[PDB]
């Protein structure tokens, strides 16, 4: 397994393997299936779609739809607005969407594609029928990554969508970052348990965590209605819940309609998920409820009791920016050592917080890298050891030929069925978090001792 | 009617573009002629890949020995890493295998921007430097000749340097209209620069599979049997392959050619260029199975393999006969349909009505009319605006190689025994009478015939799946084989039926509906 | 690892090695402390009262308390009255609960002790302060099992507490079973999610899954309140979950206080969910709601989703009769086999509960035991093996000689963290079920198979 | 004061009774008495366990290649079913091993109504057919003697006709008032019925471990060390013991006791018996590992091996130097309170002083057939001739007696016998230790209170914590302990 790794580090500037970051669409094709009655559409050839839809099923065990403008060597030359004009003519009468939420790809940006023209020449033409509606965001593969792709498209929404038009809602805006269905479903049950009303967008639940009823619906039941996308200029304040995925469209939002906006981490363990506690109470007044601080005494008790196993362990993790910045702090607080600590998506961001919070532990000796992939991480970990790995499905490859224990976490996992109906966020999701770090420490370490060491008790 | 249902509801312009592409097998027109080839509509959501999937993906990545660099932004690598199950073992037990990493240049905005070569150039030796492979592949991506990357000639000046072949392909996306493209881009390279190039002696009785790519261990099911009754089995394209053994593709007698839309290109230069015949290999299902090996035993002509050939069916068989009878008496009076690439659809159906289901729409991303109604309309087809851009390569008669493999007295009473060398009569041949197919179907499509036939399976892909079986309706993945297999061969044809059997019995698809409605 | 145990069986009738069951008073100690502000007490000599103290320490993570007579040899001549009754002086005078529940050893059984007549005799002497409560159940651990030990406490709070007033309160009541903290919150979740008023009793949530804030309380916020378990005979229904747990208490308050009842499965899986939810619809009239049946459909989504490798897998389970009923249907449910089932708690109803479902399934071949032991069924898998193993803690030996994938589920589980946080109940414990034994099945794919079998999704 | 504190709570007659328990230990008083051994007050939430613990589940079911029976209703089997953490691994790799196994007769009403000597007879059959083992040994449990079973006539009688030996243990659990009980009823049968019945040959320099279990691997470690400088482990009674070096017991010339209060009876008995001298062994913390291994040296006067000790202690101590500073460094200046069984309180409060932590209150649960044996005519022998004890006393080595745990302990420490929840909680609450050192039923307790609470019978599930490794991993675990971060994340924000 992963035979062809060398021990030793040779310099490596030009070629990439085994990427930590994929590109830009699918995130925002993920971010188009959290608006209801949503058709997301691919400007551009359509190997980019089928294989954007495919890892989203993968991940998901579900459904995931999009239409795509299918470019050939007519439009490389041409460019694509023939091709989207008569997109959207088949797409409203075959499949009849509410709204079309359109994303580009490497050919369409190499080629410049103008599509806020091509979408004016479309409601002059009367393509776009009465009440639908057509969005777009640009989506470059060769910028950022996936992430970026998600935060692009929310951005596109706000554009298009947001509206101030006086009649304030007493709602706050959260936008929840590039996190799954459960997380999402965690998020919003938090909001009602603090009784605070609320927007949140994108909103993946019901759409890629749905429930079998023997009927297909093309467009299901979840996603945020477009009134309440409108809306959201009306609300008394915007919750950007990880800044790399949310903080364009939360900034966005605030020039547009004037609804100010507060940065947030992605709300994993103790303090991040405590700092979104105190946001909430800080904005509305509200207490918290006696079934949060139970929640939170619960995770509590839980690091106690589980603390043995956790203190001083070596981590090595790999992820999106956002997500990897809040589970690195929250490492730190189980008593355990990130130790590698990889992103693929670019940025100064996630250096000088990580970086950070490993100075305030006392912690030297980390290796911390953006731009970083998972060849990189295997070298290192030949080199020195870990005791826990923590990534999307690429890592099980590592955890095989090292024997390590492994968490899968984050986008995708394409290789264990259920992680869609599980949260990671907030005091309930840290527990489910604390379950499995300490569950494949324990399998690791019964699984190797000796039949002498055997134990009853843990 | 099922066509006129399917087309009804798509606006005029579309409908008489479409109509073309659906067709009924009928006794007065058992071989009806299909629209196939064209554009995809823009909207109309579609299965098909691109070129770079066909190349890149589908027929080059197979190659275990081989970087395959993929010259472009990361998506086009991440999205080839791992979900074609091609099976791949260390040659030896020793040789490399890259199976496990996907490569590229993961372009910037500065590299759209000033061009990609010098990047590629860094990249093509840092794999080099770090692996040491038998040979470099570079696959083009969406904006690789927009911005001006020449990189054939970046393999040429890389290739001069390192000592070893690096091999250039031009499969940028949007090239052709489907994945079939990016095939016919791989079997041009792979014919002029690879094939003939190795020096190793041709044992007796070898053979190729060519088109086979070892999905979920196929080829090695095949193997066993074939090596079992005599053959050597010289190479197989790409399944599995190292790179020297594509190199010496040459040394054998008989080609056989599992996928044809594949890699029909290289079983015709090969037959040109050194004389050796091919004929149509269908591993799936026992009827396929057995008429492919008594068509290999009569080429050759041999009263030991032929005896051989019948020994090991008949025990093969006799070891499966109980599984068969079961997979009949718990499927049998239920009706499927199957959407596939551009392959397999009759063996498939055929399989499928040994245990007695009926198969009644047959659906395809990308099949050309050579694969649906036979070689013999290659003639009357023409080439449309969107994939005439690919080169048509052409061979001759290498002088010191070629070989009259079978004399042509013995091809002609092949022909009237009716083994088809070097001959493919079409998908459509075969099926049943009343079959209805769609060449390039989508999702409206599919869902009509959801609603109005109301299969008790379909069987398709990884983004229809779900959709088929949020309805209720079981879908087996007849491309990555739902993470199993093989299903090819006499331990396949158990192993798809095992998993079918255990699909359609799931206690849960009769829990759907909760007790209070 | 287990060397010792022969493949070839000689039959034993004496000898009980590994058992499946354990004594009465644990399960009598755990219903009182499903009580507010109760001191659960040992009637018999110290050992008991440690060592049951101690299990429930081991699988909760949390504090037991719990007295006892501390009965010396003196005790042995002339019983325990004495001791009662100097305990009971000590109780409340250093520890002040609200309410003493007394239950008993094998020794004071064997002797014959009167605990009624030791009540009412501290009741005229005086040593039962004004408001406060003594109770007792009798708890022979000759008899039955820990389950049995439940029961008998339930009996014992229905006997000394239920009254019916005539003033109704529209509730119902349900008796959980042996089951965990977990497991009585998700039940009243559905409770409160179908917009319906109960009392759970017992209830161990808060007791026995509780938070850490700072301060130690010796009696923990949860546990039903001695207003409510008195309330209950003025209510219109009981629901008795699980019928060796809960039937007895459930029959002595229909004989006491004119409760009518129903009995039904320990809901774990999708037919004994459905059973629970039909009956709390049937009896108030209440629609259920789309929560519920969103609920449903994503477990449904879940065994559809993983199916090909649940079908025909064949698994051996362990555990108490109630649970291991309703997990066999649930294992049949998801179209796997139950091939060796075992309690050591005895009684009829388990055999032909599991006879029965197996027939209607037409399953052969599978071996069921009441009063068997996990040496027996180490023998039956040395013979022909299985697939799965679900059992408590005791298990992972069996786990760890034959290579058995391996869901801790019962009681008790001393070697994991948080499992006291997780339902098994419910369509929510369901999907936990799906998930744990996927994982399981799964993992052991992966770790067994060869690199060139290796695989990205599944 | 704190006694005064702790006392006032309790009903007058509570009160009078429990004041004679907790003594606090002075200059002016070096030892005053302690009341000790008295019975537990009902309703008091004590720790203590029984005499059938003490027998089966403390002294006997160590030894790893008898068939340990229960006979009794289920539980009495189910609690000691790994719990307990003696270690064991197959003898040469291929002996017989029981340690993943309990066995009982699982009574029933009718064998409390009927008797159960049947029961008993047909699984003392079972487990010799289905195990051939070297021993069986029968344990009573509460309603054995008052069913009227005669366990001693069974198991002679099965004895006999299977040609192993069976032994009966009357360890009812209301016998005594404690674990200790149960110590001297498995000592008795022990002495009696096993010790001396071997035939193999002596070794030089041979020694016992005596009260020594093996908890977590303690045994192996203590071994390490002792086989290192060159003795010869004769036998450890009872952790990973085979029933055939409990019968070889007499092979040897010293015996170093461990737990005194559990194997006290066996020294005394092979002393009397067999003239081996035993001396007090403290293999607990650096100061005691290295008394005890000079004490030894002391005994056999043997230049070399007397060489070799300070060679091995050298370098022993040099290895773990750095993991002893470090513990210093992050320790010192904090307190402690510890809650023990029966024994090793003074060895971990030294330990804890060698890292600078305080301790502040000694807890116990329960420190303190009468048989008698007479000089073995063919075997007993002086070891140590008659005035070569004298001078050993002379020179600082209690030669075969022990002071008593608490002479050994700085002033101010306060003891409390029998300690209860009240009373714990009156020494949290007033003198707020960092740490109170405890078991599984108030590990939970102390730690809802925010204090950390290492458990010092199970070692946390990790060992060993004896001998010089043993330091190491206690040490370790106590540091991981303190500086976890969660301790002060206890109050939420918006508090
Ligand atoms: S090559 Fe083709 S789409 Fe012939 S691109 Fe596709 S591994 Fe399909 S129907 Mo995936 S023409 Fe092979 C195919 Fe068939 S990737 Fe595989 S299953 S037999
Ligand atoms: S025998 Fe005794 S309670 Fe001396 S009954 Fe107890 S394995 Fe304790 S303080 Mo558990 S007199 Fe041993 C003991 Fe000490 S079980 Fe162990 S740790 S040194
Ligand atoms: S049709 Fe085919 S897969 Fe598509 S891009 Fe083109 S060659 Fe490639 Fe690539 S990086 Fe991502 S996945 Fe695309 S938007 Fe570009
Ligand atoms: S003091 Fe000791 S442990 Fe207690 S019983 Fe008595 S010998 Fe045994 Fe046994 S079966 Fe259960 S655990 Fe008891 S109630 Fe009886
Ligand atoms: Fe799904
Ligand atoms: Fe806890």
């Amino acid at each position: 397994m992963l035979d062809a790794t060398p021990k030793e580090i040779v310099e490596r500037k030009a070629l990439r393997i085994n990427p930590a970051k994929t590109c830009q669409p699918v995130g925002a094709m993920y971010a188009a299936l959290g608006i209801h009655n949503c058709l997301p559409h691919s400007h551009g050839s359509q190997g980019c779609c089928s294989y954007h839809r495919t890892v989203l099923s993968r991940h998901f065990k579900e459904p995931a739809m999009a239409s795509t403008s299918s470019f050939t060597e007519g439009a490389s030359v041409f460019g694509g607005g023939s091709n989207i004009k008569t997109a959207v003519k088949n797409i409203f009468s075959l499949y009849n969407p509410d709204i079309i939420a359109v994303h580009t790809t490497c050919l369409s940006e190499t080629l410049g594609d103008d599509l806020p023209t091509y979408i004016s020449q479309m409601e002059d033409a009367g393509s776009i029928p009465e009440g639908k509606l057509v969005i777009h965001t640009n989506t470059p593969s060769y910028v950022g990554s996936h992430v970026t792709g998600f935060a692009n498209m929310v951005q596109g929404i706000v554009n298009y969508l947001s509206e101030n038009t006086g009649a304030k809602n007493g709602k706050i805006n959260v936008i929840p970052g590039f996190v799954g269905p459960a997380d999402m479903r965690e998020i919003k049950r938090l909001f009602e348990a603090m009784d605070i009303p609320y927007i949140m967008f994108p909103d993946t639940s019901g759409v890629l965590d749905g429930p079998t009823t023997g009927e297909y619906k093309m467009y299901p039941e979840g996603g945020t209605k477009i009134e309440d996308l409108k809306d959201t200029g009306n609300s008394d304040l915007t919750l950007s819940l990880g800044s790399y995925a949310s903080d364009l469209g939360a900034k966005t939002l605030e020039k547009k309609c004037k609804v100010p906006f507060k940065t947030l981490r992605t709300p994993i363990g103790v303090s991040a998920t405590d700092e979104f506690i105190m946001a909430l109470s800080e904005a509305t007044g509200k207490e918290v409820p006696a079934s949060i601080e139970e929640e939170r005494g619960q995770l509590i008790d839980l690091m106690i009791d589980a603390q043995q196993y956790l203190q001083g362990k070596k981590v090595a993790l790999l992820g999106d920016p956002d997500e990897i910045i809040a589970l690195s702090k929250f490492i730190i607080e189980l008593g355990a050592i990130p130790k590698y600590v990889v992103t693929g998506t670019p940025g100064m961001k996630f250096q000088k917080e990580i970086d950070a919070m490993l100075a305030e532990a006392g912690i030297e000796g980390s290796k911390v890298k953006v731009e970083g992939d998972f060849f990189d991480v295997h070298q290192w970990i030949k080199n020195e050891g870990v005791d826990l790995l923590i990534s999307n499905t690429y890592g099980k490859f590592i955890a095989r030929e090292e024997n390590i224990p492994f968490v899968r976490f984050g986008f995708p996992i394409m290789d264990r069925y259920g992680h869609y109906y599980n949260p990671k966020v907030g005091y309930k999701g840290a527990i489910r978090l604390v379950e499995e770090i300490t569950n494949v420490i324990l399998d690791k370490i019964e699984r190797e001792c000796t039949e002498e060491d055997f134990e009853v008790v843990r | 009617n099922l066509k006129d249902e399917i087309l009804e509801k798509y606006i005029p312009k579309t409908k008489k573009t479409r109509s073309g592409h659906i067709v009924i097998k009928t006794e007065e027109t058992p071989n009806p002629e299909i629209v196939a080839n064209t554009r995809t509509v823009p909207g109309i959501i579609t299965a098909r890949g691109c070129a770079y999937a066909g190349c890149k993906g589908v027929v080059m990545g197979p190659i275990k020995d081989m970087v395959h660099i993929t010259h472009g932004p990361i998506g086009c690598s991440f999205y080839t890493w791992g979900g074609r199950r091609f099976k791949s073992k260390p040659e030896n037990g020793t040789g490399l295998n890259f199976n496990e990493y996907v490569f590229s240049t993961d372009m910037q905005e500065s590299d759209i921007v000033f061009g990609g070569v010098n990047k590629l150039k860094d990249a093509i030796h840092e794999a080099y430097e770090m692996f040491h492979p038998a040979a470099i592949g570079v696959y083009a991506t969406c904006p690789v000749g927009l911005i001006g990357d020449d990189i054939l000639a970046v393999a040429a000046t890389a290739s001069k340097e390192i000592g070893i072949p690096v091999h250039a392909f031009s499969c940028e996306g949007y090239k052709g209209v489907s994945q079939s493209a990016g095939h016919h881009i791989a079997n041009n390279t792979v014919m002029t620069d690879i094939i003939g190039k190795g020096n190793k002696e041709q044992k007796k009785y070898s053979i190729n599979v060519l088109g086979e790519y070892n999905i979920g261990g196929d080829a090695w099911e095949m193997d066993r049997v074939l090596e079992k009754i005599g053959y050597h089995v010289n190479a197989t394209l790409t399944g599995d392959a190292t790179y020297e053994k594509v190199q010496n593709a040459d040394k054998a007698d008989l080609n056989l050619v599992q996928c044809h839309r594949s890699i029909n290109y290289i079983a015709e230069m090969m037959e040109t260029k050194y004389g050796i015949p091919w004929i149509k290999c269908n591993f799936i299902g026992v009827d396929g199975i057995v008429e492919t090996l008594r068509d290999m035993a009569k080429c050759f002509d041999d009263p030991e393999l032929t005896k051989r050939t019948e020994e090991v069916i008949a025990e093969e068989i006799a070891a499966i006969q109980d599984d068969l009878d079961y997979f009949k008496e718990k499927l049998q009076g239920k009706t499927a349909c199957l959407y596939v690439g551009g392959s397999r659809s009759h063996t498939y159906m055929n399989m499928l009505k040994s245990f007695g289901v009926d198969s009644l729409v047959a659906g395809f991303e990308f099949a050309h009319r050579d694969d649906y109604e036979g070689r013999e309309v290659i003639p009357t087809i023409k080439i449309d605006a969107d994939s005439k851009n690919i080169p048509e390569i052409t061979v001759t008669p290498d002088e010191q190689k070629y070989r009259v493999v079978i004399p042509e007295d013995k091809v002609e009473e092949l022909k009237k025994a009716g083994v088809p060398l070097s001959s493919y009569g079409g998908m459509m041949k075969e099926m049943h009478d009343g079959t209805i197919l769609i060449d390039d179907m989508n999702h409206h499509d599919m869902e009509v015939v959801l609603e109005k036939l109301k299969p008790d399976m379909f069987f398709a892909g990884i983004k229809e799946k779900f959709v088929i079986q949020k309805g209720g309706v079981l879908s087996k993945q007849l491309h990555s084989y739902d993470y199993n297999g093989p299903y090819a061969g006499f331990r396949g044809v158990v192993n798809f039926g095992h998993e079918l059997v255990n699909g359609i019995y799931t206690p849960a698809w009769k829990m759907i509906t909760p007790p209070w409605k």
